[PDB]
């Protein structure tokens, strides 16, 4: 078996929580970047880039674009399974 | 007594359009763009596939760096600093400013600026460097990433010994340069004042950082990439270019008996406050900008008939200059005309400034209104007219008075009043 | 129309001499410097091999980034930028504004410089671009490289919603933050300006550019190596740093009982138009910019007590100035005093005129001369009062008026005029 998804979204909080900029308590899956964790389009950038080291794969601008919160990463990390 | 006029009495151009002050109005006004698509080998890598660039060649409006400056010129300076001396030649001509006088040269400064350092020539010097060690390193070196250079240039050419004021405020540089400029004028520290803005930063790394930073178009298509308040905006377009005024005090220019384009009213100058990344969604900063320009004027919202837009096809930055609009103007807003240059151009970063207050002087001068491009579709909050597609004539009965907007990285905005006599 | 008196009400200062104005003015008068010899491979190689450095730490007078900046800040921006936010925030709490109200917050701009981008960044990016690729390039890279990041975010951080002016002009920075921001409030544009430059370009690419051009000491000797006015200058010692100065309206700052330092008389700005490298022989450019600082002040020349020079401890920099000073004072130059406090700083580029500017401000507050550091002995040429080694009273009948000079690459000059209330 290649992934589990609740795995890969273990991997993408564990990203989340490195991130010196979010705060852990307010961290939630369907937390919205710049919405409720106060985070900037720069920020975000940075976030899919750690997202690409942790699961190995490049993520073209266009969909990094797109991903505004936690679930919605690990749906974009799950298109490559199930 | 101890504020004078201020009137524009030439403008040089170098410009994705073209050279020479005739033929890029004329250029303008006819819905040409300079934006094409970039051709290199090591542009593959980025996300952005189009730029503007100035026309190179012996070809009429395009640029020939030999006609400015010399050969051996050539090899030392920076693409920027050349830009702006030819812009500025061409700029003192159309004026027909050139003193000779001590009492003239003591008159006349020079305010002209650069944006941006031109990245590449950092990043050659430096691999040079660690590659083949300090002898390597190039004496004429600092002097091209010096932004004053440009400035200086000018200043020994066309002796020009009065106030000195290199400004590089990156986008906002060359509103800055006019207004400061115009300032200097009305005090009394400088009947002229030569002043504007270069920049040249195209470049795979330019390209590469402004797309890290999600600024600049990824659409593929040179003709649609750039279109300021159009619904499917996604970026600005990167431009190269210099754009020089002569400011002069009125009665300064008039008994040399010269051509007056406009008279500069007003300079405002704001803050956001609110963040770096982002303009404030309501464009509090740009109304009270605005709203500065105009009281140094001394002018009413109702008495503007033109804007010249900062609109740099970005999503958010479009939206927020139109909400200030509205909130300032009201219900004037409706009987206003705004365009944005930007579709024919690209963004010229430091030159933006000053290439858009010559495009606004020459609207006062003539009255005619360059359009916005590419504004084939419109969403209900733009709602104002915006001169898309095709030019549109102003002629009012009333004083031609406009505004030329530029805003810039961190929240800083500026705005110039500018008027036909 | 509206006479406003400008005063100084906030300093700023991190320095080689350490952070703190108490501190930084006490060391100065002391005759104490930041040269130092460079360590480490990087350097070997290179020609210079002294600088002059803000020290780093938990104890006092040490610069410790953490107080200012968060950690993400941090790594998000540049060392310049965090010097002058970190100047930027001393200051305030100097002046004791923190603006609240929104009439306060658009009442008041900010006006802070950065001279040269700090070319290492460059560097590090071009590389890992050309190692690594689009992908691993950071977004952070272009604010880094942005001149008027420093402004957004002491704009952004102080609620600070009034005009924003970022400028860089290399060496003539600060003293065009600090002119600038004067005019303004002067002309009614705001009450309140925070105001000043930063520099931190030490690096071996940086230091290799400036080698090349013969701009800087050879000299091996940290203790000897910067010594304007004296015979055995061989070039300046490159410093990094940053200076914030609180500008407010006289009224707005009496009636908030705040705490004023000096009044801001005289702005007056000049080119050379010479040459790019080298001064007026006759520093005909610096007479016009002192000249025209007295006129902006109301004074005449045989009212000024002291000057804070802009020598660097170069041959043909150190000489226009005196010619230009003996000229414009005639025999009152042998009445006044003139000191250079290169030696103590070293050139502190951007952030010169800043740091100069407070300098003057305090030797106005506590009729206090800081001294010319080296200076053993002196040249018949050089036959003024230079407070030779040992810091001088500031003695006069009248008013103590000073000017500070701030000449820079390119035949630009800046002068300031401060005096004690
Ligand atoms: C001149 C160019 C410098 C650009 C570097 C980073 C923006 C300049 O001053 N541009 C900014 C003036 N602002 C605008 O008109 C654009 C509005 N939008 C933006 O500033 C950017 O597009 C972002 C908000 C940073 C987009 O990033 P996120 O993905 O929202």
């Amino acid at each position: 078996p290649p992934l589990t998804l609740e795995g890969i979204q273990d991997r993408v909080l564990y990203v989340l929580k490195l991130y010196d900029k979010i705060d852990p308590e307010k961290l939630s899956v369907n937390s919205h970047f710049m919405k409720d964790l106060g985070l900037d389009s720069l920020d975000q950038v940075e976030i899919i880039m750690a997202m690409e080291d942790e699961f190995g794969f490049e993520i073209p601008d266009i969909d990094a674009e797109k991903l505004m919160c936690p679930q919605e990463i690990v749906d974009y990390i799950a298109d490559k399974k199930d | 007594r101890l504020h004078r006029r201020v009137v524009i009495t030439g403008i040089g151009l170098v410009t994705p359009l073209g050279v020479g002050t005739h033929l890029v109005w004329d250029r303008l006004i006819g819905g040409e763009s300079g934006i094409v698509s970039l051709v290199g080998e090591e542009y593959k890598s980025i996300p952005c596939s189009v730029a503007a660039y100035v026309p190179r060649g012996s070809d009429e409006g395009q640029f020939n760096e030999q006609n400015f400056v010399s050969k051996s010129d050539i090899k030392s300076m920076s693409s920027p600093t050349i830009m702006a001396i030819g812009a500025a030649e061409l700029a003192m001509k159309d004026s027909g400013w050139h003193p000779q006088s001590e009492a003239d040269q003591v008159a006349t400064g020079v305010a002209i600026g650069m944006g941006m350092i031109p990245l590449e020539v950092v990043s050659e010097t430096a691999l040079n460097f660690q590659t083949k060690g300090y002898n390597k390193v190039s004496p004429f070196f600092v002097p091209k990433i010096l932004v004053n250079m440009a400035a200086g240039q000018v200043s020994i050419r066309y002796k020009l010994k009065g106030p000195n004021h290199a400004v590089s405020t990156a986008c906002t540089t060359g509103a800055h340069a006019v207004g400061d400029s115009f300032r200097f004028i009305a005090h009394g520290d400088a009947d002229v004042m030569v002043a504007g803005g270069t920049d040249s930063c195209i470049s795979p790394l330019s390209l590469a950082g402004f797309s890290r930073a999600r600024a600049l178009s990824t659409n593929s298509d040179p003709k649609l990439a750039c279109r300021p308040f159009h619904p499917k905006r996604d970026g600005f377009v990167m431009g190269e270019g210099a754009a020089v005024l002569v400011l002069e005090e009125y009665e300064h220019a008039v008994q040399r008996r010269a051509r007056i384009y406009a008279e500069v009213l007003g300079y405002g100058l704001s803050g956001d406050a609110g963040h770096i990344t982002a303009p404030d969604p309501e464009g509090e900063g740009a109304l009270r900008c605005m709203a500065a320009a105009l009281k140094d004027a001394g002018v009413q919202p109702e008495e503007i008939s033109y804007i010249n837009a900062h609109a740099t096809s970005t999503p958010l930055g479009d939206a927020a200059e139109n909400k200030a609009i509205k909130h300032l103007f009201k219900d004037h807003a409706y009987a206003l005309a705004v365009s944005s240059t930007k579709g024919a151009t690209g963004h010229l970063l430091g030159a933006a400034g000053a290439v858009e207050a010559a495009f606004t002087t020459l609207a006062c001068y003539y009255q005619k209104l360059p359009p916005t491009l590419n504004l084939d579709c419109s969403e209900p909050e733009f709602d104002l007219n915006y001169v898309p597609l095709k030019a549109q004539e102003w002629k009012t009965e009333k004083r031609f008075i406009g505004l030329t907007n530029s805003f810039g990285f961190g929240g800083t905005n500026a705005t110039l009043c500018i008027a036909g006599l």
